[PDB]
């Protein structure tokens, strides 16, 4: 008996109801309130220039055709009632292949208040596009966007708005960070307009600002490269008369940089320009190759101008460490301050 | 004309939600199986792929018809109209029917009510492997199926006379295993929702070491034999006897990880890992021996002279002794 | 070097079209955001409009419904169309390009800036 | 007989409203849950997820589905589940999941005379757990699975484990190649979102990574190179060529091993504990080579001090490296 | 007022026959296509395919869908596209494509008072284009996308680019990491099969590969290895340890360069441009060792001539190698 | 009203039509005429032992239940009409996971002539098993089969025939070759019978004859192995006292073959036997490994029996270049001819 | 040496059933296509029947629907059944195996050929 009252209410709402017409068709503009709850900010891929996000995507609008009077003010119905009524055709402009989860049932909710207001949220996983400029790799920062709007209704028919102040209409869960090598500094919420071959559409935009973490590259690339350059400058302290000893010492440090340089480029993403890591490796390769060139000069002057060969090692024991000290001073100050 | 009348009379009032004899006796289902091909055994994920023609037979008194026609040979358009047992594969990881160009399903009905239902399935079945003696042991990958909602009081399975049939065994994709035989059994599994009749098929697999000899055993042995060349080189040729002593160690390290490319990340030590680990000892011991010679060059100069002669005999003998123990114990367990 | 050279812009009489054009050189800004900023004498530098690679147009509250921004990606340029100008619009208009880090409505996110252009409205 | 059963089931579905939960506009409906885990596999550190197969079951009472005169627990065809109300249970940390569909959809519906409904599914779900790999490869993980209702708040639906701590079974039979399930725990609580308060159940494991053979395959190649760098202390400092060649060859060899391990280890950015060990070994072979270069610079004028430093190096370096292992292998164990 | 729209749309679909095309049994129907390219990505040499995302629009007139009294362009829910006739357009070289379905199916239907229908889809497709890699990585590729009607011949349907050369937009907003889109072209023609003559629209791009990535990856590491091989012209033959260390590192790194290059391309049976450089750098290191052997071979008999060759080899090898690069780059650029 | 004539015809054909019964049931055998147009012969995978092929799969049969008279003789209907009538249940015997394309619409056509004849084609991506014997790898040829037939109907109910002569019933597109390391030398079209526990079935067969292209392996494996062998034999000319000179050739040549053999194995097919590629690598390693033994043997006999050591070098300068020449003559004459 | 040993055959009078069997050794030939060929004295060699690894029966035009071919993959043997023998059927029957390259009805596609069994029909 308690359910037959609500069954007659639902049957009266759908009686003569057309779900192919937006509310207020030909009369007014359908206004849709939107807000997002980011349950997790997924991994960010440099190779594909994309990121994943899992959200609770909520929408709300007014439909005069769904006004009712009964025992309850709000009807919390099954998610299959959503297909019986009209819902907005929201899509993601920069989405790539998103998922609307339906395990174990379609992850949607639909609530109708007695004044016609509808609440329609769903759980989504979106893989969006995030263009990246990797000229400052690995000290780069990015603003990954997320744009959504109507697919078929122009701004003269359907307009989107944020539920609250735009800053408070996108909330990120505290335990949602799935980022490995990035730190999510914050997000900015905005709203724009796009014009296509089929009209003007309202676009709602959110940018998530990320900064890469440099800890991994210091251990793997920067520290081994710095020690190798320091190692190759110990060759200036070996006595000049040990030609077989300095020859092996000088050559094998050049070999070590070659092995380090090649290995560091396996993880570098495929781009057409040189990053901030490439310049460091190229410069650190010049220093190691200059020590070998210096030794060839000192060896050349030995047994012909022994006095001259003694001065070069005095200069190299200071000029080489000092220039590499200046380069690190200019290199780190240039990119960290960005 | 008349066949349409028979089909329309059978389905008039038929209820496909109720199993036959829903309150009288359990439904007896006779199951057959033809194995088209057992695909490769993915030892890393511990699974194997099998393609079959699964067949099921049962009686249904609601499907009797009196006419001169004896069997209704039908396509898959009627499978969803009648009651079908909900047989599923218990250890399956990923399975799907075949839908090109139409569903690969067959339904035949006899005038006494008997139903024959057949479909083509591809199954990635779970097979846990004990790799303590890999690659020189025998395994038996199972394949279990049963009803999902009907306990032993409602649906009972039973193998037919010629239950499991195989085609050409040697045309299958197995390369690191060789098919031996098959056994089919029947047991009862008690879950929280009741007791179910579970049917199992076991495929026995032998070793077939042909692949792992090219990849690991021969390359490792050649490096070890290469290491013995250092014992016929003059000890004053330090770069020669040291490059052979540091390159083979590095190469043996690389081969160690290659041996585990075809195995899951298991904690214990396999037979092939034991071979590589012992081989890495011999190549490293030869490097040690060259260093030991220099340590005794001045302390006991006469002893250092005979050390190389001892190396030329001990290392070839020890390795041959190890292979005698290794290849007799494992190959004749 | 990268240069943002802004053409157009003169004196107008209390309303009327006045198109301001910005021409970029030394770099391709297809993946960047090209915006427009205004600086009245003494007040501040104010955001006017922007457009990204996806053709999404952002406008400030004050100039919404009056100014139109377009981008010609083939020629690597951005234009701003001024309509219904007022004497309050007399200022210097700047051209910016950047990646929109920490907000595309902030002048500190645009690494490349233009020289400027003077627009005067007489009533 | 069977007609009476058909009449009973037809009457139940007449007037049934699938849009309304049991006791709509009244007290919340209690849903009890059992899980029978079948397999846990592919615990991937790179993707920060794991794959789980289970027999998910839900228990609730619907007074509309009450029938009398039939002393049976009717097991209906799984296709009737689409005509009945089922809870909108979802897994919050679920990345990709499906219900198996061979030979039919792996689903069970069983009614009881008083209206109780039993609804079972066979689900393979890829759930996300963020791993903390600072202590890799000697770490301990905690991977959970969140079970929650989506559209119904605590004023409409309630969740509880059926059977208490015995709700989840099959954990003790799980075997993982690389982990061992130390413990599992069942949690029931409430979660509050902007839309209201929702019931949540939680199932959490605790995996400890094994220490068997993967560690020896990784640490030992670095330990041997470090020890090989100590040979130069026993070589006379007057032989410059031998000590320099051995000193720098270890650095080149250590670099090759270090760059080789990147291609083999799972690729996660933040610094692990294995990385802190290869840096320690690399520094040790860096000081061994750096130490002789000091001697080669001073032994021309101070022969007495050069021999003392070499003699001390024969003790300090083995003792300092042993201290490094003692601190490391106790801090992480 | 709004209820009048429902009555109008009800009459349009009442008696509508989806099985028949507009003007059935009469003149062919004209369909105009607009493509708005959203992105291009994953231009794969291994799979010989590229991924394309676009807004695909079709524009035809159907007199059965003409309404009067409403001065509006009706934009209906996308689910009404399942009741109207739409062209059976397909992409011939498509391998795997899908219409996006989040949050709903990305599809637009828009009627006009005179019966015109606008039908748009957001399509992501993986089309196939074969690549001539004989000049890789300094090569150009022409990749197309063929648009054709499947069932209707030129006596039933007609295709044309709506707007002419402006029918495809968004090409200039694409910034590929490794390619530059030099030009795109639009072609309209008829293709004849055994079943009849069908209309075809062809959209093609010409992509020029950027050499910047390969300079840092392959060319620069190869030159450094080659240049470092000239150190052998400044070292006495005694230094075996240094010269041995050069040999191992070159081949060890050359394999790393080659294996990375190999496992990024298919197994094409011809010589690519990058191979003409690696096989050109290998000759020089091969000749440097041959020069070293010859000088050492004649060192005892004519020591003066042995030194004279080394002095010349310090100049001839850098000069000849630079001449090799000069011819190589001028030929391929 | 103009098109209502054709609407009435379609409603008449399906009025009382039964799609569960094959045409001519109890009267004759349903003859199906089949032809295949191969739009593109896709890649062949050696590791999966399968190949991909895109086809137009045309089938034709007579159904007297669909005769009609009207202003047109052929009704080129939508593919929606196909699901309401009886169609052959053709399936591929060796076909693996295959795809029926659905963008932007189901890629099918259906045409009904006035006498009842039906034409029914579809676009498919077929993946089929191609068993391979790689004993002659990489100089091997294969005959990949394509088999299809009915699944539910025995040969007493449904039979399959080719539309034209069997040679001309399968046509490959001129520009369709997507093969990277194979050549489609031709094809063979046949027919047969397969017997099961459920009866006898008609199976139509097409074989594609492929031959591998050896160009890739000559660049990557054969030439590096041959050059390494020739390099290793240079040591036989250096004098017996050039220990530092012979060390660099012996160690590097032995290491190169060790590197090449390990590197090659990664891309080589996984089989339980030895291919023609393995024997070349094994023999090439014997020549390189024997050269190092020759260096160690001569170095052992130096300073004790110099005449004996010098005698070994004279023979090795002749035997080693000759034996490697003889092996290549036998190797390439054995496999290229076959 | 690979040998495809044969048996069966013989002489029959006024027709009748006759079974000709074949066997293989050395390497398992079930992965190969095994076929039967008939060579009339002095005329030519003729294809009769074949069966592949997939259990597919191919028959020649003259012996279509009359003879039966079956294989025993466990024992790696192929057996041919001769029924309704005629005086024109007096010939030598061979057992062949191969990969069926360039057609399975061509003699040259079978690498291994059996010794041959003599069958004589008297009428
Ligand atoms: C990184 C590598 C580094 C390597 C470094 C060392 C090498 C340096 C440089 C080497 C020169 C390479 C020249 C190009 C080789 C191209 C190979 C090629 O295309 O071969 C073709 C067939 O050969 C040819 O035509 C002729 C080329 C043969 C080359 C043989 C070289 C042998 C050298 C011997 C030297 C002996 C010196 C003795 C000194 C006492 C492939 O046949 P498809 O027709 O494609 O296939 C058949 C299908 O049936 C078709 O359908
Ligand atoms: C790095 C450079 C590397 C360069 C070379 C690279 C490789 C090139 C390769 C060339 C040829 C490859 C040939 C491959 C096939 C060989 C045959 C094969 O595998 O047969 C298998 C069986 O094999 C084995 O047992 C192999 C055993 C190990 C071989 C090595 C043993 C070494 C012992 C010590 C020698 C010490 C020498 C000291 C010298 C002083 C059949 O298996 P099923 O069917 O299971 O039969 C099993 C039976 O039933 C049991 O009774
Ligand atoms: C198996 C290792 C052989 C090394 C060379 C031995 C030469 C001996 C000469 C008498």
């Amino acid at each position: 008996d308690n359910t037959t009252v609500f069954t007659r209410i639902l049957d009266r709402l759908l009686d003569g109801y057309d779900n192919r017409l937006r509310p207020g068709l030909g009369e007014r503009v359908t206004e849709v309130k939107t807000d997002i709850f980011v349950t997790s900010f997924g991994p960010v891929s440099d190779h594909d220039m994309e990121y994943t996000i899992d959200v609770f995507f909520r929408q709300s609008w007014k439909d005069e055709r769904l006004k009712f009077k009964g025992p309850m003010t709000v009807l919390r119905l099954n998610n299959l009632m959503a297909s019986k009524i009209w819902t907005p055709d929201t899509f993601f402009h920069n989405g790539k292949k998103s998922v609307a989860h339906n395990m174990t049932m379609p992850n949607k909710l639909l609530r109708i208040t007695e004044d016609g207001t509808l609440l329609y949220t769903m759980r989504l996983t979106v893989r969006a596009e995030c263009p990246m400029h990797l000229e400052d790799f690995p000290m780069d920062a990015h603003a990954c966007p997320l744009k959504f709007g109507s697919y078929a209704y122009t701004r003269a028919e359907v307009v989107y708005e944020w539920t609250r102040e735009p800053a408070r209409s996108v909330v990120v869960a505290e335990d949602g960070s799935r980022l490995n090598q990035y730190d999510l500094l914050g997000q900015t919420v905005d709203s724009g307009i796009v014009q296509s071959s089929t009209g003007e559409y309202v676009v709602m935009t959110t940018h998530f600002h990320l900064k890469r973490k440099i800890g991994y590259f210091v251990i793997q690339t920067y520290l081994p490269c710095i020690m190798t350059v320091i190692l190759s400058q110990v060759s200036f302290w070996l006595n000049r008369e040990s030609v077989p000893a300095r020859t092996v010492f000088g050559v094998t440090t050049v070999l070590t940089m070659t092995t380090l340089s090649i290995s560091a480029r396996n993880s570098l993403p495929k781009v057409a320009y040189a990053t901030a890591m490439d310049w460091f490796i190229a410069v650190c390769y010049a220093f190691v190759f200059s020590a070998l060139i210096e030794f060839a000069t000192v060896n050349y002057f030995t047994k012909s101008q022994p006095a001259r060969a003694a001065k070069i090692d005095r200069l190299s024991r200071i000029a080489f460490p000092l220039l590499f000290g200046i380069f690190n001073l200019v290199y780190w100050a240039t990119y960290l301050n960005r | 004309g008349d066949v349409t009348v028979i089909l329309n009379n059978l389905l008039e009032g038929y209820d496909n939600k109720l199993r036959p004899d829903i309150g009288v006796k359990p439904t007896l289902i006779h199951t057959d199986m033809y194995v088209n091909s057992i695909g490769p055994v993915n030892a890393i994920n511990m699974e194997y792929t099998i393609d079959i023609f699964f067949a099921q037979t049962w009686y249904d008194r609601r499907l009797k018809f009196n006419s001169t026609i004896k069997v209704l040979r039908l396509n898959s358009n009627m499978v969803g109209k009648i009651w079908i047992p909900d047989t599923f594969f218990r250890n399956s990881k990923k399975a799907d029917a075949h839908w090109i160009t139409t569903p690969n399903r067959m339904l035949r009905i006899w005038n006494d009510g008997r139903v024959l239902y057949t479909l083509r399935l591809t199954i990635d079945a779970e097979c846990q492997l004990q790799l303590h003696n890999f690659p020189m042991d025998e395994h038996s990958c199972p394949l279990e199926f049963s009803s999902y909602g009907y306990p032993r009081e409602e649906i009972v399975y039973q193998w037919k006379r010629s239950s499991v049939e195989v085609g050409d065994t040697r045309s299958w994709r197995l390369y690191q295993f060789s098919f031996v035989g098959l056994r089919n059994t029947t047991e009862v599994v008690k879950t929280t929702s009741g007791d179910y009749v579970v049917m199992s098929v076991y495929f026995d697999l032998s070793r077939r070491m042909g692949y792992f000899t090219i990849q690991t055993y021969i390359p490792c042995t050649l490096i070890v034999v290469l290491s013995w060349v250092s014992f016929w080189i003059n000890k004053d040729a330090v770069p020669a006897r040291t490059s052979l002593g540091i390159t083979t160690v590095l190469t043996m390290t690389t081969l160690s990880t290659i041996a585990r490319k075809s195995l899951p990340k298991v904690s214990y030590v396999t037979a092939m890992d034991l071979f590589v680990s012992v081989c890495f000892i011999f190549v490293f011991s030869a490097l040690v021996e060259y260093g030991t010679l220099h340590y005794f060059v001045s302390s006991q100069p006469a002893r250092a002279a005979k050390m190389d002669s001892y190396a030329r005999i001990f290392f070839p003998t020890a390795f041959c002794l190890f292979n005698l123990v290794y290849w007799v114990s494992y190959l004749y367990l | 070097q990268v240069q943002l050279q802004e053409s157009g812009g003169g004196l107008v009489q209390a309303g009327g079209s006045l198109r301001v054009s910005c021409a970029a050189s030394g770099r391709t800004f297809t993946t960047y955001i090209m915006a427009w900023f205004r600086q009245a004498p003494g007040k501040e530098r104010e955001f006017l409009a922007a457009m990204d690679q996806g053709r999404i147009q952002y406008y400030g509250d004050s100039v919404r419904g009056r100014f139109t921004i377009s981008r010609d990606y083939a020629k690597n340029s951005v234009d701003l169309q001024l309509d219904g100008l007022r004497p309050e619009d007399t200022a210097v208009y700047y051209c910016a390009a950047g990646a929109g880090f920490w907000g595309l409505r902030t002048a500190s996110s645009y690494h490349y800036w233009g020289q400027g252009t003077q627009v005067t409205v007489s009533s | 007989n069977m007609s009476f059963v058909k009449e009973t089931v037809d009457k139940l579905l007449k007037g049934y409203d699938i849009r309304l939960r049991p006791d709509f506009g009244g007290p919340p409906v209690c849903v009890g849950m059992n899980i029978d885990i079948a397999s846990i596999d592919m615990v991937s550190e790179v993707n920060m997820d794991y794959t789980l197969t289970m027999y998910f079951q839900q228990y609730w009472r619907d007074k509309r589905l009450a029938y009398s005169g039939i002393p049976l627990n009717l097991t209906l065809d799984n296709r009737v589940a689409d005509q009945l109300w089922v809870p909108d249970t979802y897994f919050l940390n679920d990345k990709k999941s499906f219900v198996h569909g061979v030979t039919v959809k792996n689903r069970m519906i069983r009614l009881h005379p008083d209206g109780t409904v039993l609804y079972g599914l066979r689900i393979t779900t890829t759930a996300a757990c963020m791993m903390d790999l600072r202590r890799y490869p000697l770490d301990e993980q905690n991977c959970t699975l969140e079970i929650e209702s989506y559209g119904y708040t605590t004023d409409d639906i309630e969740f509880y484990w059926r059977g208490g701590d015995k709700a989840v079974t099959g954990v003790e039979r799980i075997e993982l190649p690389q982990f061992s399930i130390v413990e599992h725990r069942l949690v029931s609580r409430n979660v509050v979102f902007a839309t209201g308060a929702y019931p949540r159940l939680s199932l959490s494991f605790r995996l400890k990574r094994n220490i068997g053979y993967f560690i020896l395959q990784t640490y030992m190649p670095s330990i041997l190179i470090t020890i090989l760098s100590w040979v130069s202390f026993w070589i006379n400092y007057d032989a410059s060529a031998a000590r320099v060649a051995l000193g720098i060859t270890t650095v080149l060899t250590m670099t090759t091993i270090n760059t080789h391990l990147r291609e083999t280890l799972p690729k996660i950015p933040y610094v692990k504990a294995i990385d802190m060990y290869l840096m320690g070994c690399f520094v040790f072979v860096f000081l061994a080579l750096l130490e002789y270069a000091f001697v080669n610079y001073i032994f021309f004028s101070q022969p007495a001090r050069a021999a003392a430093i070499d003699r001390w190096s024969r003790i300090v370096f083995p003792f300092t490296f042993s201290l490094f292992n003692l601190v490391y292998w106790l801090y992480y164990v």
